């Protein structure tokens, strides 16, 4: 909650759009997390309609700045909403209040020359809490173009790679819903098949002596870049017409 | 005047929460030093428990949603780290949660063992508004120290888990503030002596009984430094040593399955072996030098 | 064994990993970068140390000659990869080579704001003063009442200090008596050194 | 001479002739081959350079005679 | 890296083959030579009959297939 | 239950008493814990010996000057201040000083007991100027806890005193300036944890290191009715 404000709070959360507006207003009659149903009352009732006004809350989706917006619903079930309140907060909102950060206590002091040049000195509670968090949603399209060596095929067998990088893969190499990823790791196995390109004599040796035969297949994925840890929400998949679709898809 | 010990003379209790513990009697300077001292390794280095992994059923991830759960279930997750039980027995324990109905989802329905205490039983932590769509999941709650995040615990476990073990920050200090204030003690003998009482406003998770002596250990263990101080070549194949075909395929027929089985041999036996004689028996003891080894090397209980 | 089983070490994150970085990244310079900068002293080299984050903890001393006041800054950080540039970082553009500027004969690695905020209060004297009295015995005893908290940093009272003068060729010589001034000076004497 | 290179360029005279002998040094004690007149106590071979600067024993011309020695050493 | 250490890494190992058959192994696949040649062409310099400088690399590859002294070279599938 | 110890500790003695003494590894946040917790009971509650009182039967203020002396009163009263003694015996004991002629009065003209036992005669006290000049005063050593300055005592004093009878400040415990550094040394997969590094530069009757184990089973006595 905002607790310093300004009176512009009430007004730029029902202002924004990106909150749950009460068009009309009358009692709550069931809340989801993913969307909110208020049942109209009889004078904000027309009789063309059915006199409910579910909202579907937008989930976490992805912002232009690599953020979260989540339309969290903060009102409890049943009470009155009147007409232009609030139903459910967005992103950075709070039961119609503008929260756009987190309050804490903070000192004007020096301790040991942290705060040297205007730098924050932070205590452990800001993480222990998980109080200043936050959720990033990113995106990375792995995208399969078509050369004139083959198309990129989607699939799991990769060279050069442990199975242990392939055990939260499927079949068709993608994540499933939930994989705890690392930074480093593959996210979706997207292999392209490259031309036969002139080896050094070291590797044709090597080639002679060993199994290793890299075939036309190369590790060309796009991995996860290194230092982003997270979790992933969503896997959309597009595809041209006329091509066939694998089990993930 | 030589030395004084303190000793906990009262342990105050105004709920379950508050607890007003006082140390009885100390110095002039050790009202203060005793009082900086346990404040800091009780609110940091305090052994105590909290959720660690939840895998709850139906979602896949923790930015996901539910069927009238009535909030998104990574707030689920800030309110059971906030949620205070007391493990005493095990380290680790499995708790699960069922609740059905619509109603706001407490801590007090949670199917618990014995060994362990929900001391927060009003605890919000969701609201179920649904009855035919329950909410159900698993607690694993670990006694650890300080406290640890999640991206941590993933860098030292490496291990195979399932997906939907959502990792939660673990907060394993319970306690929130603590205080202390250094008064003067009621001493007939020596009115100059200070007591000092320390506000421990933490949760019922830590006896503050236990909490002093558990502070007080590891300050001792700290001090315990501080007064008192201040063959992988026999056991090896035939074929690795890159020796030439023309004995090493004559001696398997006798006795050959290690490297120690070699070093035993003689060299009366190894003239009798065909191709063996005279100058393939110099060029085994070469390639036995080349790795240090020698004929005749006698092994000591090898296999 | 090869390059890519190290490669694979790094991208793995072994343990033994972070211990040769400890041991690659001493007696091996760095240099730190403003951009842009702003004059000479907005780039020079600096030995690094191994902690956590994500982010260069940067010596306070120096963001004045760097005039680039903590506000997300983005920093360049240039390896010196031969011999040749690295003796060149730490013999020639190592901070601890030049404590003053290019532009004027005034040091601008002076003690900035914080610093000199915290000297300030240090070198400072009051009237009140509830260390009135105590003589103290030199820099040991100030920061001795200082730190026990009997005695206050703000009292004028006479201080036996310790002060030497290279008066001959090089030669410093000894001599102790009493002046008029605080025990905050005196604690700051402690780290002053003898010339 | 970790923290301070003052008394080197004060024994030499200059900075750039000082760290030209001091990589010159340092050069014939990476792949050259030679023995440090520094104990190490774990640390990399330029700062080892800087303290046999520091120590009076490495300059221009005694790392030209030193030098010279072992081309009289190896065309012999 | 592995385009010059593979290389130094052949040219340690292979020199500790003492006879001709790193003689026409290095032309076999052009390691430190201008011109691959097959078999034919390195037989027309020793050893005329091809199948005398095949059944040499099959001895050459039983010598150096075996994980004993070929590990540093084993490292470099990767 | 794991609580960490430290492996190496590499005290680095400069002088004959700065014997610096450095702590790694420890855990989150008890390198300034433990560095406090050590210095403060230097500072206040550290018993030992020195000088409290004075009677020099002929100097009764602190800043009236005498005959027979190079400086002041004030620098020959912080010379005594800073002694290096230490009884055994008993507790409340009592020196005079005897110099005569003339030269520089150390540490040395003053007569012992059998408990005393000087560690530093070459501390300087005072400085015989003319020809025959001759001083006396009476050496009060009190066995003290920490520090307790002369103010604090200025005040309570209000009965009648000799002629002679100052108030020395005294440095009630053996240790001389304690200060600490908290340096943030690294374990193989840790860099939270901290080294301790203990800079203590000390007097005599007292090694540092020892000071260390004497203060260490302080606090442990100040906890052992806690497990
Ligand atoms: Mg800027």
């Amino acid at each position: 909650k905002p607790l310093v404000g300004t009176g512009m709070e009430r007004a730029v959360a029902v202002d924004s759009g990106v909150t749950a507006v009460a068009k009309r207003g009358g009692v709550v009659q069931y809340v989801d997390a993913s969307r909110i149903v208020i049942k109209v009352n009889e004078d904000e009732m027309y009789p063309g309609e059915a006199g409910i006004d579910i909202y579907n809350l937008t989930k976490y989706t992805r912002s232009n700045q690599n953020t979260c917006i989540n339309q969290m619903p903060c009102v409890s079930l049943g009470e009155p909403v009147e007409r232009g309140d609030v139903l459910a907060d967005g992103p950075s909102t709070d039961l119609g209040e503008l929260a756009l950060g987190q309050n804490m206590r903070v000192a004007f002091m020096p301790w040991n020359g942290y705060n040297f040049e205007d730098s924050i000195l932070v205590s452990e509670r800001v993480v222990q809490e998980d109080r200043f968090t936050t959720i990033h949603i990113q995106e990375l399209a792995c995208v399969s173009r078509d050369t004139k060596l083959g198309p990129e095929e989607i699939t799991a067998d990769i060279p050069n790679v442990g199975e242990a990088a392939l055990s939260k893969l499927d079949e068709s190499g993608i994540v499933y819903i939930g994989a705890e990823v690392t930074g480093g790791d593959i996210l979706v196995g997207k292999v392209t098949p490259k031309g036969e390109t002139q080896l050094t004599p070291e590797e044709k040796l090597l080639r002679a002596i060993f199994g290793e035969k890299a075939s036309d297949v190369k590790d060309s994925s796009l991995r996860v870049p290194n230092g982003v840890s997270g979790t992933v929400i969503d896997v959309q998949v597009f595809t041209r017409d006329g091509v066939e679709k694998d089990k993930r898809a | 005047t030589e030395f004084l010990k303190p000793r906990l003379v009262d342990i105050e209790q105004v709920s379950s929460t508050h607890a007003k513990v006082t140390l009885e009697p100390l110095e002039r300077g050790f009202g203060h030093t005793l009082g900086n001292a346990l404040r800091r390794i009780l609110l940091s280095s305090m052994p105590g428990c909290a959720v660690t992994e939840v895998e709850i059923d139906g979602v896949l991830h923790e930015y996901s949603t539910k069927e009238g759960v009535q909030e998104d279930i990574l707030e689920i997750l800030l309110n059971l780290k906030g949620l205070a039980v007391r493990v005493q027995g095990k380290d680790e324990v499995i708790l699960t949660l069922n609740k059905s109905g619509i109603g706001p989802v407490t801590a007090a329905d949670i199917t618990h063992d014995g060994d362990v205490e929900i001391v927060k039983p009003q605890h919000v932590i969701c609201h179920l508004t649904d009855e035919n769509a329950s909410i159900s999941m698993r607690i694993k709650v670990q006694r650890g120290r300080g406290y640890v995040p999640a991206s941590t615990r993933i860098h030292s476990e490496e291990d195979e888990r399932p997906i939907g073990r959502l990792l939660v920050d673990a907060c394993y200090s319970p306690v929130e503030r603590i205080a202390y204030n250094v008064e003067a003690a009621r001493v007939e003998q020596r009115t100059d002596l200070d007591k000092l009482v320390i506000e421990m406003e933490t949760n019922g998770t830590i006896d503050p009984e236990e909490a002093i002596r558990r502070a007080a250990t590891i300050l001792a263990e700290q001090l315990e430094a501080f007064v008192d101080l201040r063959d992988p070549i026999l056991l090896r194949p035939v074929d690795d040593l890159e020796l030439t075909v023309r004995s090493a395929n004559c001696l398997k027929a006798e006795a050959i399955h290690y490297i120690g089985d070699l070093v035993q041999r003689t060299e009366v036996e190894l003239l009798k072996t065909p191709n063996l004689g005279k100058k393939s028996l110099t060029e085994i003891k070469d390639v036995l030098a080349s790795r240090g080894l020698s004929l005749g090397m006698r092994l000591e209980n090898w296999p | 064994t090869t390059i890519k089983a190290a490669k694979k070490m790094v991208e793995r994150e072994e343990a033994v990993v972070w211990d040769i970085l400890d041991e690659v990244i001493r007696e091996h310079p760095v240099l730190l970068n403003r951009a842009p900068t702003l004059h000479r002293l907005g780039i020079q080299a600096f030995e690094p140390v191994l902690i956590e984050g994500k982010a260069i903890q940067l010596h306070p001393l120096v963001c004045a000659a760097y005039n680039a006041d903590f506000d997300g800054d983005q920093m360049a950080v240039h390896v010196p990869l031969t011999l040749e540039a690295q003796l060149e970082a730490r013999a020639l553009m190592m901070s601890t080579n030049n404590i003053l500027s290019p532009a004027n004969g005034e040091p601008i690695i002076v003690p900035s704001q914080d610093v000199v905020l915290g000297l300030y209060y240090m070198t400072r004297d009051c009237v009140n003063a509830k260390g009135e009295g105590m003589v103290l015995t030199g820099p040991k005893e100030a920061e001795r009442l200082y730190r026990s908290g009997l005695a206050s940093l703000h009292a004028r009272v006479k201080v036996r200090i310790t002060e030497y003068e290279k008066d001959a060729n090089g030669e410093l010589v000894a001599k102790t008596s009493l002046k008029d001034t605080t025990v905050g000076r005196a604690i700051l004497w402690m780290i002053v050194p003898k010339g | 001479a970790r923290v301070t290179v003052q008394d080197a360029v004060e024994k030499i005279g200059n900075r750039f002739d000082l760290v030209l002998v001091a990589a010159r040094r340092a050069r014939q004690m990476q792949v050259g081959g030679k023995d440090p007149l520094v104990p190490e106590e774990n640390d990399k071979t330029t700062v080892i350079a800087l303290r046999e600067i520091e120590e009076g024993l490495i300059n221009n011309q005694i790392l030209d005679v030193r030098e010279r020695q072992e081309q009289q050493e190896q065309e012999a | 890296a592995t385009t010059e250490s593979l290389r130094a890494a052949t040219h340690d190992v292979l020199a500790g083959l003492t006879a001709r058959e790193a003689k026409v192994l290095r032309m076999r696949f052009g390691i430190d030579m201008n011109t691959d040649y097959t078999l034919e062409e390195v037989g027309k310099q020793f050893d005329v009959t091809r199948e005398r400088i095949r059944q040499i690399e099959a001895k050459a590859l039983r010598k150096l297939r075996h994980p004993s002294r070929s590990e540093v070279l084993r490292s470099f599938l990767d």
